[PDB]
């Protein structure tokens, strides 16, 4: 319930910004399953195992018209590829503060997905914003 | 140094094969030779064993040499034979069970204080017998015989003791003939012939006084002793027509279990066919009156014994087999036509492209329309019955109980299935044979279920099982039984070829 | 609720036309998610990232018999490919005015999808019209 | 509600026939979406667009035992290929009259799909007849 | 409701048999849609059409334990391929008599699909039998 | 309702065992449809047909903790492939006794599929066991 | 109900740890079906069968914040591939104790799947942790 996310960017947001509106029916702070190894079985029952390589992925849904959503849109537009626009190559960092301690920090990452313009649903309400991310290193400081 | 055969042993020059690898029917010969005791059956795995046991001059060795020397269309050999005794005439009581090779003349030193005890109707003993000289086993037998003669007992008054060199049997024949029982017991006297002679040690055969018995009754006792045979015959002089008819009727009493092969002349062939008409399981083979015996009656027996029903392709026809030892019987078309009316088998000679060919011309068994006329189908039925019975007995022996319900039926069908698979593999079962209206009606009548004829046409066989209740004759108690019905098709074979050559 | 779209065409509609009937149970002004980057993880855990190239996509559903629908059909028929018909190569522009400011403008674009003739549903009513579009440049002048 | 279709064939039905039974729970007079153009985005954000080529497609569902259905079956059987049957290569035309004017005319076309024999559903009723079509040129004369 | 099917076989059932139990919740006498032609559109809007070749297909569901089902099973087992069994190559014919006339006849055909043994469903009842077929020629004598 | 299955194995269970617990909501004694022939239609309407080759398939679901299930597990473990374990090559046979006669017998077969260990479902109950099989020859001896 | 799992690791947890929180609506201790053999049918009905090679697979779901879940996360993080982290190659073992005896032991195995960070669902609860595994040898000592 008392969950916040602080986003930092090396160039666009050197001091960082905070987001607190996590939206209603979508899943905030979602992470797909992580595959770490693969196996094979040879003839006569011998088993061999090797390690696969993968990285952490995270996606956060937000309210269509909020300060955090606007900052996220600014970041995505800054990094986006377009006809005639400068592309600022910056690395993003994420720290998630959960209730009862449990801080989680991701160091090196980049924006991947987003929605450029607002869309209206059939019922007549604005739709939410996916804003996918991926990161390289994750450290947990929430033993308490 | 150690002999080095303690670790690695290699034998060279023999190369004996595996004794048994499948199920095979074997020949049984009923002989009147006095060597074989009446109450036992003896099986020989090789011709040399017959030669050693009976001797070179005996007709049994002559039969065995021809029987073991046979190669079928596939490379197979009989590899087994058995003999039984027929009591042609009245016999005095005898005691012989001595197979141990004890005749190494180790009888000296037993001369002092011989006290042999004989347990007859009334027990009587023998005084000290002096065998110290031991010049020969015949002389030892004579000395024993004299001390038997010393007794005033009617059995021992004119008793005789003989010896046979090829075997190692000591025989005593009672003086009275027709009735009597003779036996001996092992005494505690150290100088006793109970251990010195073979009697009263391990297996000893005791035969009582017996009157002459008919061959039909004679074969029944042999079957009771053992029934591990197929296609039996009678050796020696040919039997009378009435005796042959009686044996044929006895064989027909059994349901598709053995084959009876008899040898007859051309003159007697027409007469026998009238008497033995019907009576399935009887084979007639024509004998040549201008040459030796040649043992033509053994021709179907060898073919039957060569078959191995565990291997695929076992089933085979009987109408083309060449026997180099045998001689020619008929050579004319009219004689062959007359013989074929009597359902007689023979060896016929013919010439093709300058080459003379002689082969077993026919494979017909005498019997009724309901019975299996051909030999191959008869043999296949024999094997099938044996296999089914063995499987059912094994199922009974290896289970706690077989409930009188659907579970018992399922168990019995499951047990029988592999035997049916083996039957299909052998060649007993054939598929795809067209079914006529009469056969369709008969099948629907035998099995209440319709559309079973469709299955016997397509796959080739049909089987079902039910259970019921009954009461046995010995006691009034009620018991439960099971019934099953099996329908299958008989295969066809090509035996005649006709063609036409047209030039333009 | 007070949403309006103005369409301009370089040749067919030099002065432009407006559409206000956004239809009932379909989704008006829909936009699929935008992919901006892709990543790969090498052996030993190294991560590499590159930028993907994509453009904005928008689709608007309209009432079967309205002036805006007729103008959209005219545009699609003008740009369509057919047996014997002239093809007018024109670039379309779209500006969307939402309630409380927030104007969004798309400059260079073209039609992609449409439905040639009206279709009746099982219930007995006329069916709606998809009218898909794609655009190159988007600028957001709705900071207020 | 007051909708009719007049079908004409060059050889089988030179004078044409009319169908009015459009059936209940199926979709009569259905048309799939039409694709008109395709796009691609190169490196550095350049956008290129080209025209795709497609034709109009229409499908009409009818009641199993009616005069229009029987005529449609006759047409399909005439044009169909088979073991030993003549094949009449004929071009079909369709005009659709909707309530309040709005005539739609299709010129060159051919039958494509159908069901050879009647089928009964689980409930115990005869099943519906799809009768798919495709056409080359479409003209709209329903400005009123 | 009063529907029957008469099946004939050249070898197995020279005089034919009749089936009347069409089973409850499965679809009896079902036929998939038939494709008769294909089209392509070239550059500049030219349209080309060609005829595809197909045959009629029919499937009939029956009660698990009935005379017609048993005859169908007999036919399928007769034509089936197996380890050691004769295969009777026979052509099947089907005539369908519907209420109010409308006879439909199929001449040359063969069994294709079936289920070898009876299966029990979860509820505890025996399951249905598909018994698919295909035919070459179809003639309709049901103008009345 | 009164359905039983007797399983026999050539080596592991020479005398066979019986199974009577067929489990609740799964389908016991299930068999997929059998394909027997394939067809092709050439140009000008000629039809060609050939026979396909397939074998009978059967699957039976059982209660997690019963004697029949334990025997089935023993059979599957005996025939299974593993690191260091002997593999007994045995052919299995199945006879099914249904109410009102109708015995069905399958001669040559082998286990195909299974589940090694028990699994607990979400509700808190043990899960069922599939135990798939395949067979070569089938004979029906209970048409009565 | 009274089910426990004891996990042992070659290097990370030489003495092992126990997990008892098997979580509510997910499936704990799940195992996919195990394929043991494959078959083929040649022309004329001959059947051939060969053995396939596979290994046991198990997955256990746990409550997001518990001692067992934390130990499982520690075990997964040790073997994982990452930018700059040591990889401890250790073999894991699992023994499962069910109510009424029936112990099941797996000897050689390795972690495969997991979720790196906690995720929150739409309703506002923490999400579940899959923690997949695979093993080589399985022995059953639960005849009682």
């Amino acid at each position: 319930f008392g969950s916040i996310c602080a986003f930092t960017a090396s160039r666009t947001f050197p001091n960082g910004f905070t987001v607190t509106e996590e939206f209603a029916d979508a899943d905030p702070i979602d992470s797909p399953p992580f595959a770490a190894a693969d196996t094979g079985a040879g003839l006569n029952g011998d088993m061999v195992v090797w390690n696969r390589a993968n990285i952490l992925e995270v996606v956060v849904n937000v309210i269509p018209n909020t300060e955090g959503e606007r900052n996220l849109a600014v970041l995505l537009d800054a990094n986006r590829t377009g006809k005639d626009k400068s592309g600022a190559r910056d690395v993003v960092g994420l720290v998630v503060a959960m209730p009862d301690g449990s801080k989680i920090t991701c160091t090196n990452g980049t924006p991947i997905d987003g929605v450029l313009i607002n869309a209206v649903a059939s019922v007549g309400r604005l739709k939410t914003k996916p804003y996918r991310f991926r990161f390289e290193k994750v450290i947990k400081a929430g033993t308490s | 140094m150690i002999s080095q055969s303690r670790y690695i042993r290699i034998i060279s020059g023999v190369g004996a094969a595996a004794p048994v690898a499948g199920r095979k029917l074997i020949l049984r010969v009923m002989t009147t030779n006095n060597v074989i005791p009446p109450g036992i059956v003896i099986e020989f795995d090789n011709a040399n064993a017959v030669l050693s046991y009976f001797g070179a001059q005996s007709e049994e060795y002559q039969r065995a040499a021809a029987y073991f020397k046979f190669i079928s269309k596939s490379v197979n050999s009989p590899s087994s034979i058995s003999f039984a005794r027929w009591v042609n005439t009245a016999i005095a009581p005898m005691v012989v069970g001595d197979n141990l090779p004890k005749t190494i003349a180790d009888f000296a030193g037993f001369s002092a204080g011989v006290l042999t005890i004989m347990v007859g109707a009334a027990e009587q003993n023998i005084t000290a017998i002096d065998t110290s000289a031991a010049t020969s086993m015949d002389n030892v037998a004579s000395i024993i015989q004299t001390e038997i003669r010393k007794n005033a007992d009617p059995q021992l008054a004119q008793a005789t003791v003989t010896w046979n060199q090829n075997t190692n049997q000591f025989t005593l024949v009672g003086a009275t003939i027709g009735t009597g029982v003779l036996a001996v017991a092992k005494s505690a006297d150290p100088q006793d012939m109970s251990t010195a002679l073979g009697w009263s040690t391990s297996n000893v055969v005791n035969v009582a006084g017996q009157s002459a018995d008919l061959p039909d009754a004679a074969v029944a006792k042999s079957t009771n002793v053992s029934n591990n045979f197929g296609s039996f015959l009678f050796a020696g002089a040919p039997l009378d027509n009435d005796q042959i008819k009686a044996v044929s009727a006895w064989n027909a009493a059994q349901n598709n279990q053995f084959i009876y092969t008899v040898a007859t002349s051309l003159a007697n062939l027409g007469t026998l066919f009238t008497l033995v008409n019907g009576n399935a399981g009887t084979a007639l083979n024509v004998l040549s009156a201008t040459a030796a015996n040649d043992f033509v009656e053994q021709c179907p027996s060898e073919i039957l014994a060569a078959t191995n029903y565990d291997e695929p392709g076992a089933s085979q026809n009987y109408m083309y087999y060449q026997f180099p030892g045998r001689n020619i019987t008929v050579s004319d078309d009219t004689v062959a036509n007359t013989v074929d009316k009597s359902r007689g088998n023979y060896i016929g000679v013919t010439q093709a492209n300058g080459q003379q060919l002689a082969f077993y011309q026919r494979g017909i068994l005498c019997g009724g329309p309901t019975d299996a006329v051909d030999m191959n189908v008869y043999a296949n039925e024999i094997w099938l019955k044996s296999a089914i019975a063995q499987a059912l007995l094994d199922l009974f022996l290896n289970v706690n109980a077989v409930p009188a319900s659907s579970t018992g039926e399922a168990m019995t069908l499951a047990v029988l299935q592999p035997v049916l698979d083996k039957a299909t593999a052998n060649g007993t079962f054939t598929y795809g044979k067209e079914i006529s209206a009469v056969q369709q009606q008969y099948i629907t009548q035998v099995t209440g279920d319709r559309r079973a004829w469709r299955q016997v046409q397509t796959l080739g066989y049909w089987i079902n099982i039910t259970f019921s209740s009954y009461t046995n004759s010995n006691t009034g108690l009620t018991e439960w039984k099971a019934n099953y019905t099996l329908i299958y098709s008989k295969g066809d074979a090509i035996r005649f070829v006709e063609g036409s050559d047209v030039m333009i």
